[PDB]
């Protein structure tokens, strides 16, 4: 939503002017964060951990 | 001599009010429809200077 404003100083009998609540968005665009690791079968067998 | 009074609502003077919320003015309006006709104009004499 738009910021709050100050009401307007006006004459008598004058039109009340429009300054309506105005809207926008922030767009999220979720980015795929990825991580890989590869290990050989002999490595997996021989390692202590 | 006949005074002919027409009103769309009721029989006599119609008063209407309005509130203007854009300008903060109240109005009062009045209306009547009127004619006048002689049924016999030979029933009347004018005095001329
Ligand atoms: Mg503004």
């Amino acid at each position: 939503a738009s910021d709050e404003e100050f009401a307007r100083p006006t004459g008598q009998g004058a039109e009340i002017r429009d300054d309506g609540e105005t809207y926008t968005t922030v767009a999220w665009n979720a980015t795929k964060l990825t991580e890989g690791s590869r290990v050989t079968d002999e490595m997996r067998d021989q390692a202590m951990v | 001599i006949h005074t002919i009074l027409y009103a769309p609502n009721g029989q006599d003077v119609e008063i209407k009010d309005y509130e203007d919320p854009i300008r903060d003015i109240t109005g009062v309006n009045g209306r009547l429809h009127v004619d006048c006709q002689y049924s016999q104009g030979r029933s009347s004499a004018t005095v001329q200077y």
